C-alpha cells in the first residue's frame, strides 16, 4: 500500500504539529512589541 | 546649525587639546567642546546631541568641499 | 549507580563524582584562605600600581629632546 | 581599527548566547542528538530556548535596532566606503556572507523549531526546559544582545573620539566618505536581500520542499557534497600534507637514519 | 584594583585543581565562579576609570630578561 | 509513567513562567526595534541626515 | 615480577622489525635519489642562502628613506 | 572509492617479516567484536611494517572522493573567484572616488608626523590641503 | 522529571504500536510478545527489515546488520532493547 | 601584557588550556585527536609569532 | 560469494542491501511524508527483481545496486549519538574493573 505507515506518522501533521500550531507565534510577542509601542505612540502626543 | 567651516585651530592649539592625528582639519574647532561633553556625559548617545550634530554637520561641508575640489581637479585632466 | 574504582585512584581532584564526608568543614576553610589572598592582591595591587601618563610632567619631557637634539 | 574592536565586543554576546541556547536544546532533548535533521516542531515545547536563539539570530543578521546592526552593517558599509578595487571586491564577498548569514540562520531555526517532528514521539512527552541556573546567563546575554550595541557605539565608533591606543593614519580616515557618500540602496541592500532571501527560502522549505532533495541534479548533488565537506580542505590537509609530512619523516628514518 | 583583575582567576583555577578533592564537587564549582565574579566587578571599575576618566594602571612585578 | 498507544501529541502546556519569560524578551526586542525605528529610520537609510530637524 | 604487560607476540615482531630496518636496507637507485635530496640537495640548497646573504643584511634599525603614501590623486575619468 | 592513504607501498621485502597487504584499521566495522576495541584490532593480529600510518592514531583518512577530484573542485572554486576579480580589474568597473582624498593643513601635518626640517616634509606628510 | 529510565514495560508498549500501525501485517494476527514476525504476524522477509528499521528509529539506536538478522520474535525485540546502554 | 613577550606567554597558554578542554573527554578517540589538532595548528601560528618577535628585537631592540 | 537465489545467505544480503537503501535515502530527505514516498519507490524497485532465478542477471543487477548506493551515498550520514561514529560515542566510558596488583618499585 502507498505509505504503509499512514497510521504511524499521522501525528507528524496533527494536533500541536499542525501547520498553524507550528508557526503559531513564531515571532515572540510581535503584537506585544507593537502593544507597548502603541502606548508610546499616543503617549508621544 | 553650522553653515560653514569654523575658524581653523592653530597647531599650538591642537597639541594642547590632544586631538587625534586624523581629525586635525577644518572641523577641528567644533570637535574640541564635543570631547569635553563626552567625558562628563560618559559618551552616551542621549547626552551630547547638540554638539555632535553641530560637529557632524561640519564634516559634510568638508566632504562637499572635496567634491567641489574634485571637478576642479578633474577639469585639468580634460585640459589635454 | 556503578563502580568506578575510587578506592586507590586519589588524584588532586578526586575524580568520578568525588565528595568527601567532611566537605562542609573544608569548604569554609578555603573561603577563609581565598578571601585573605584576594585582600592581599588588593593591598599589593594598590600599593604598587601607578599611572604611566602622570609620572613625568609635560615640561620635563619637553626639555629632554632639547638635550638630545 | 575602531570598527573591528567594537564589532568584536558586540559579537562576544550574540554569539556566546547562541552556543548556550544551542547547548540547552541538546540538553533538553532526552536523546541528546546534535544533528538538526532529527529535530522539528520544538517551538511550543521549549519556547524560552527558542526565544534566545531568535533574538540572537536577528542580531547575527544585523536587523536594524539591535546590537548587530550598530556593528556589522558599518563594516560592510565601509567596504564600498574605501572606493578601491580591492575594497569593492570584498564588498560583494561581505554582501554574500551578509545574506548567507540571513539564510543559514533561518535554516537552523526552521529545521529545529518550525518543521514537522522527526524524533520518536516518546521524546516529545519528555521534552521540557532546564533549571534556573542554566537559564540565568542566557537572559543576561539576551538583553546585551539588543541594547549593548547602541549604548557602546559612541565610545568606539564616535566621530573624533580619542582612541590613540589604536592608530589610524590621517590618510586612512575614510569614515567620512562611508557615512555620507553611500547611496540609499547600499544602506538597505544587505537587509533587503537578507529579509527577501530568508522568506523566499522559508516558503521553499515549507510548501515546496521537493526542490531541496539534492540527490536528483548531479550538479546540485556534487555542489552540496562539496560545501558539506567544507571545500575539501580537511581532506586536502589530512591526505596530502600531514600524510605527506609524515612520509618525509619516514624517508629520513629509512634512507638516512 | 589592577592586580585583582588579572590574577584572581588563577587563584580560583588552582583551588579546584589541587584542593578540589577536599572541597567536594558542588562547593568546588561555586568557588571557581566566585573567583571569576571578583574579576568581573574589578574590570568594570577599571573600565569606569580608564575609558571615562582617562586613568591608566600599570603594576610592574619584577624583571624577566 | 505509561504510554497510551496511538495518541497524537497534544498542545503542550509549559510552565507559566517560561512562556511569559520568553515573550517578554521577545516583546522588548520588537519594542526596542520599533522605538529606535521611530527615531532613526531616515538616518539609517540616508533619507534625512542626523542634523536635519 | 607478575608480568603486568600482556605481551603481544605480533607487537614484538613489529618492534623487532622497526629496530632492525638498517639490516634490510639496499642502496638501489631509489635510496640513491632520497640520499641525494636529503644530503646534497637541501644542504647545498641552504648552502647558498647562508652565503649569498651572509654579511649582506644590515637590518638593525634600518631607517626609512622613501615616501609611502600617494600625494596626488588622479581619477580614472 | 576506498583508496588507501598515499605513500603506502605495494611490495616490501623485509627479510622474514610476514608479507601482508596493508589494511587501514580506521575503516574497520565498529560493530564487530574486537579485543582492542578502541583500536579495532584483534589480539595477536600481524602488523604491517608501516602500520603506524594505518592504525587509528594516524591522521584521519578522508576517502569520500578521489584526491584529484578534490583538487579539481577546490581549484574550481577559486577559479570562479579569480574570474570575477579579473574581469572587473580589466575595465575598471569598480566605482571611482566621489571626492578628493582627505586633506590637511600645515603642509598636511608634516611636522606633526615627525618631520624635523622642510627637507623631509614629503617623507612624513599626509595628504596636504592646497586651499590653506 | 526526566525520562524515568526505560523499563521493559515501556519498551514493549512502543514496539506494539509499530506493529499495530503497519498495515502490511495481515489482517488479524494478534500481537503478543511470543509472536514471531514470520508466522503469527505474517511479515515477509523484506517487511521484517522495515519493521526493525522503524524499531531502531523509534529507540534512536542503530542495530548492526549482523545482529538485526537474528531478531525474529517480539520478545526478542523486547529483550534486546532492554539490555542496551543507548536505549532512550 | 605591556610588552609583546608577556602577550606571548598568554598566547601560548590559550593553546595549552584549549588542548586540555577540547580533549576533555580523553576516553573519546575523536576528542583526543581533536585536541592535538587544535594544539598543533596553533603552534604553527606560534612558530611564526616567535619569528616576528625576533625581528622586533633585531630592528628595534625591544618588544615593549 | 556465489549468489544463490532464495537461499538464506541471499536473504541476508538483500536484507543488508535494503537496510542501507532506506538509511541513505533517509539522510537526504528529512521530511517524513516525503521520506515515505522514497521508501515505497525503492520497495517498488525491490519487487521488479524479486522473482528472478537467473544468476547471470543477478550479478549484473547486484553490481548496479551497489553502484547506486555508492553514488547516492550521503557524505554526512546521520548516526545515533551513542552509536559509533556519532557524537556521544566513547564519552565518559566507565572505567575498566580489575583488581590492583601491587609491585615493589
Ligand atoms: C539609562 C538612563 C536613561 C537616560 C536618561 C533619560 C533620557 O535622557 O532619555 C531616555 C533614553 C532615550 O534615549 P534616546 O531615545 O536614544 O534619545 C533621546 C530621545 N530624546 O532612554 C534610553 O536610552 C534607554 C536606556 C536603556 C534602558
Ligand atoms: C611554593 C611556591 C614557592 C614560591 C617561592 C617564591 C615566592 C616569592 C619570593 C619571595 C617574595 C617575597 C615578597 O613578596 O616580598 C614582598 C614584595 C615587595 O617588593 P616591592 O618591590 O616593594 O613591591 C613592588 C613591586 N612592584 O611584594 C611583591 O613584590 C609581590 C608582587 C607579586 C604580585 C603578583 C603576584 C602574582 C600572583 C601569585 C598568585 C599565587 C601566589 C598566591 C599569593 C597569595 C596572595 C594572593
Ligand atoms: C623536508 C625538506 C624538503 C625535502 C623534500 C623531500 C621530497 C621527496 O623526497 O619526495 C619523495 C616522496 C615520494 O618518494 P617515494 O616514497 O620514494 O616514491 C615511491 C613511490 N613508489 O614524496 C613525498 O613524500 C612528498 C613530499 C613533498 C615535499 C614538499
Ligand atoms: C612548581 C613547584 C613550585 C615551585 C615554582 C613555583 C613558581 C616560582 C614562583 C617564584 C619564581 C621565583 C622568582 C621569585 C624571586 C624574586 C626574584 C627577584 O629577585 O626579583 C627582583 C626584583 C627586582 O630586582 P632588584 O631591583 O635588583 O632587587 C633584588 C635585589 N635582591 O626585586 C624585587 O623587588 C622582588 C620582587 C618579588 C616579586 C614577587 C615574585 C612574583 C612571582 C610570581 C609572579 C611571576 C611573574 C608573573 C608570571 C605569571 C604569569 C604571567
Ligand atoms: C605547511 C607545511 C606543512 C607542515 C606540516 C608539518 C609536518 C608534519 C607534521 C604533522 C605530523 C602528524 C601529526 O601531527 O599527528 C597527526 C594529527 C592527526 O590529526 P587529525 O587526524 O586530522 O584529527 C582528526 C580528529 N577527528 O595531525 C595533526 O593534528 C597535525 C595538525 C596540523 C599541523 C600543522 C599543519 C600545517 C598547517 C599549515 C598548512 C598551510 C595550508 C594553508
Ligand atoms: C598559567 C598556568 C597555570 C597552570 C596551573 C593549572 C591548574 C590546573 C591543574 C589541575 C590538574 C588536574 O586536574 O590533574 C589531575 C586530574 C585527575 O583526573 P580528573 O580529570 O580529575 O579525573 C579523574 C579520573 N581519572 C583518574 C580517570 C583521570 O587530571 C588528570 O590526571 C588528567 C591528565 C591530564 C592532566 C594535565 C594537567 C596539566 C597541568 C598544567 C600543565 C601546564
Ligand atoms: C647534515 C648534512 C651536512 C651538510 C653540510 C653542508 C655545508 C654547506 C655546504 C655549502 C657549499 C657551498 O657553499 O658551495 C658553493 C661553493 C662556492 O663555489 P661557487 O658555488 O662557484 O661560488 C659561487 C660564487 N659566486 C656566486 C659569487 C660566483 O662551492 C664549492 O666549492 C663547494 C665545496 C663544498 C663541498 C665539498
Ligand atoms: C586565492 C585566490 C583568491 C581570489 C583571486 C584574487 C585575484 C586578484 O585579482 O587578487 C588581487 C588582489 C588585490 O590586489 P590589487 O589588485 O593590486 O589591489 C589594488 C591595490 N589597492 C587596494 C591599494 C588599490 O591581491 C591579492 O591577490 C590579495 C591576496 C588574496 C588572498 C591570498
Ligand atoms: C536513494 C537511493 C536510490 C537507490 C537505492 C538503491 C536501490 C537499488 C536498486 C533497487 C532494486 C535492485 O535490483 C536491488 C535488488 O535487485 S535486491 C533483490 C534481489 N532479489 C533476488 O536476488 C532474488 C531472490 N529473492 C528472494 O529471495 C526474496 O524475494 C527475498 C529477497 C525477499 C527473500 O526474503 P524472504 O525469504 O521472503
Amino acid at each position: 500500500a502507498g505509505n504503509p505507515w499512514k497510521r504511524r506518522d499521522a501525528w507528524r501533521s496533527q494536533g500541536a504539529f499542525t501547520r498553524a500550531n507550528r508557526f503559531r507565534g513564531a515571532l515572540p510577542g510581535f503584537f506585544w512589541g507593537l502593544g507597548a509601542f502603541g502606548v508610546y505612540c499616543v503617549y508621544e502626543k | 546649525g553650522v553653515s560653514e567651516l569654523p575658524e581653523l585651530l592653530s597647531h599650538e592649539e591642537m597639541k594642547q587639546n590632544k586631538i587625534p592625528l586624523a581629525y586635525r582639519d577644518r572641523c577641528a574647532r567644533l570637535l574640541v567642546p564635543l570631547n569635553k561633553c563626552r567625558k562628563e556625559g560618559w559618551y552616551m548617545p542621549w547626552n551630547c546631541v547638540q554638539e555632535r550634530h553641530d560637529y557632524e554637520q561640519c564634516q559634510y561641508l568638508d566632504f562637499k568641499r572635496r567634491v567641489k575640489e574634485l571637478e576642479e581637479i578633474k577639469k585639468q585632466r580634460d585640459a589635454a | 549507580h556503578h563502580i568506578h574504582t575510587p578506592s586507590y585512584i586519589k588524584p588532586p581532584t578526586g575524580g568520578w563524582n568525588f565528595t568527601p564526608a567532611n566537605w562542609k568543614q573544608n569548604t569554609v576553610l578555603v573561603l577563609v584562605g581565598f578571601t585573605a589572598c584576594c585582600v592581599g592582591l588588593y593591598k599589593l595591587g594598590e600599593a604598587g600600581s601607578y599611572n604611566p601618563k602622570l609620572k613625568y610632567k609635560e615640561e620635563e619631557l619637553s626639555r629632554w629632546n632639547q638635550s638630545a637634539k | 581599527y575602531n570598527l573591528a574592536l567594537f564589532h568584536l565586543i558586540c559579537h562576544s554576546f550574540f554569539k556566546a548566547l547562541l552556543f548556550m541556547s544551542a547547548g540547552s536544546v541538546i540538553h533538553s532533548i532526552i536523546s541528546e542528538y546534535q544533528d538538526i535533521r532529527m529535530y522539528g516542531g520544538f517551538r511550543q515545547f521549549i519556547p524560552l530556548a527558542y526565544t534566545c536563539i531568535f533574538i540572537a539570530s536577528l542580531s547575527l543578521m544585523a536587523i536594524p535596532g539591535l546590537t548587530g546592526f550598530y556593528s556589522k552593517d558599518i563594516i560592510i558599509e565601509s567596504m564600498y566606503g574605501e572606493y578601491t578595487f580591492s575594497g569593492f571586491i570584498i564588498y560583494w564577498f561581505a554582501l554574500i556572507s551578509a545574506t548567507c548569514t540571513s539564510l543559514y540562520s533561518i535554516r537552523l531555526i526552521y529545521y529545529t523549531f518550525l518543521n514537522n517532528p522527526n524524533s520518536p514521539k516518546y521524546i516529545y512527552i519528555n521534552l521540557k526546559e532546564n533549571d534556573i541556573v542554566l537559564i540565568t546567563p542566557m537572559i543576561i546575554l539576551t538583553i546585551l544582545s539588543i541594547f549593548g550595541g547602541y549604548l557602546l557605539r559612541d565610545i568606539y565608533l564616535g566621530m573624533g573620539s580619542p582612541f590613540n591606543e589604536l592608530f589610524i593614519h590621517p590618510n586612512n580616515l575614510s569614515l567620512i566618505e562611508t557615512e555620507f557618500s553611500l547611496p540609499s540602496i547600499l544602506k538597505v541592500l544587505p537587509l533587503i536581500t537578507g529579509l527577501g532571501g530568508g522568506l523566499i527560502l522559508l516558503l521553499i522549505y515549507e510548501f515546496n520542499y521537493s526542490l531541496f532533495l539534492v540527490y536528483n541534479n548531479k550538479n546540485l548533488s556534487k555542489l552540496y557534497s562539496f560545501f558539506n565537506q567544507k571545500i575539501m580542505f580537511d581532506q586536502l590537509l589530512n591526505n596530502l600534507i600531514l600524510r605527506s609530512g609524515l612520509n618525509i619523516g619516514w624517508l629520513l628514518n629509512v634512507h638516512i637514519d | 584594583m589592577i592586580l585583582l583583575c588579572i590574577f584572581t582567576p588563577f587563584l580560583g583555577s588552582l583551588i579546584s585543581g589541587f584542593f578540589g578533592r577536599y572541597i567536594g564537587v558542588n562547593s568546588s564549582k561555586w568557588i571557581v565562579c566566585l573567583s571569576i565574579f571578583v574579576s568581573v566587578v574589578s574590570t568594570y571599575i577599571l573600565f569606569i576609570d580608564v575609558i571615562f576618566n582617562e586613568i591608566e594602571y600599570t603594576y610592574n612585578i619584577m624583571n624577566w630578561l | 509513567f505509561k504510554y497510551v498507544r496511538g495518541a497524537i501529541v497534544p498542545k503542550p502546556k509549559v510552565h507559566p513562567g517560561y512562556v511569559i519569560t520568553s515573550k517578554f524578551l521577545g516583546g522588548l526586542m520588537w519594542f526596542w526595534i520599533f522605538y529606535r525605528a521611530k527615531q532613526d529610520y531616515p538616518v539609517w537609510f540616508g533619507l534625512k541626515h542626523p542634523w536635519e530637524h | 615480577g607478575p608480568h603486568l604487560l600482556r605481551e603481544d607476540a605480533s607487537f614484538q615482531r613489529y618492534g623487532q622489525l622497526r629496530d632492525n630496518l638498517a639490516t634490510y636496507w639496499k642502496f638501489n637507485r631509489k635510496a640513491a635519489r632520497n640520499v641525494f635530496i636529503f644530503l646534497v640537495a637541501v644542504p647545498a640548497g641552504l648552502g647558498y642562502l647562508a652565503y649569498n646573504y651572509e654579511g649582506k643584511t644590515p637590518f638593525v634599525g634600518k631607517r626609512r628613506t622613501e615616501p609611502i603614501f600617494e600625494q596626488d590623486y588622479v581619477p580614472r575619468k | 572509492k576506498s583508496f588507501l592513504p598515499h605513500f603506502i607501498p605495494k611490495n616490501y621485502s623485509y627479510g622474514d617479516y610476514p608479507r601482508l597487504k596493508p589494511e587501514n584499521l580506521q575503516k574497520r566495522d565498529p560493530y564487530l567484536k574486537y579485543d582492542d576495541q578502541a583500536n579495532k584490532r584483534n589480539f595477536n593480529e600481524p602488523l604491517h611494517p608501516q602500520q603506524d600510518d594505518l592504525d587509528m592514531w594516524a591522521p584521519d583518512h578522508f576517502d569520500f572522493v578521489q584526491d584529484s577530484i578534490a583538487l579539481k573542485w577546490f581549484g574550481t572554486f577559486f577559479g570562479v573567484l579569480a574570474v570575477f576579480s579579473s574581469v572587473i580589474y580589466i575595465g575598471g568597473l569598480y566605482p571611482e572616488k566621489p571626492a578628493n582624498p582627505r586633506n590637511y593643513p600645515f603642509s598636511g601635518l608634516a611636522k606633526d608626523l615627525g618631520a624635523s626640517s622642510e627637507e623631509d616634509t614629503l617623507l612624513y606628510a599626509a595628504k596636504i590641503d592646497k586651499s590653506i | 522529571s526526566s525520562t524515568p529510565s526505560l523499563t521493559k514495560e515501556i519498551i514493549y508498549d512502543r514496539i506494539v504500536e509499530i506493529l499495530e500501525s503497519y498495515d502490511n501485517v495481515k489482517q488479524g494476527s494478534t500481537i503478543s510478545p511470543a509472536a514471531s514476525f514470520s508466522k503469527d504476524l505474517g511479515l515477509d522477509s523484506l517487511d521484517t527489515v522495515e519493521v526493525l528499521l522503524e524499531l531502531e528509529n523509534e529507540f534512536s539506536i542503530l542495530i548492526p546488520d549482523n545482529e538485526a538478522d537474528e531478531i525474529k520474535t517480539v520478545q526478542q525485540a523486547v529483550d534486546y532493547i532492554a539490555a542496551q546502554e543507548d536505549s532512550i | 601584557g605591556d610588552n609583546y613577550l608577556i602577550l606571548f606567554v598568554g598566547w601560548e597558554f590559550i593553546g595549552v588550556a584549549s588542548y586540555l578542554l577540547i580533549s576533555f573527554w580523553f576516553t573519546r578517540f575523536n576528542a583526543v585527536k581533536s585536541g592535538l589538532s587544535a594544539l598543533l595548528i596553533n603552534r604553527f601560528g606560534d612558530a611564526l609569532l616567535v619569528l616576528g618577535l625576533s625581528y622586533l628585537v633585531l630592528v628595534t631592540g625591544s618588544v615593549n | 560469494k556465489a549468489v544463490v537465489p532464495f537461499s538464506e545467505a541471499n536473504k541476508k544480503y538483500v536484507s543488508s542491501l535494503y537496510r542501507k537503501s532506506l538509511r541513505t535515502a533517509h539522510d537526504w530527505i528529512n521530511k517524513t511524508e516525503f521520506y515515505r514516498v522514497k521508501a515505497s519507490e525503492i520497495r517498488s524497485r525491490f519487487d521488479a527483481n524479486k522473482h528472478i532465478n537467473d544468476p547471470n542477471e543477478l550479478k549484473v543487477i547486484f553490481k548496479e545496486t551497489e553502484a547506486l548506493l555508492e553514488d547516492y551515498a550521503h557524505p554526512d550520514p546521520i548516526i545515533p549519538p551513542c552509536r559509533p561514529g556519532g557524537s556521544k560515542f566513547e564519552r565518559n566510558i566507565p572505567p575498566r574493573v580489575e583488581a590492583r596488583i601491587p609491585i615493589d618499585v
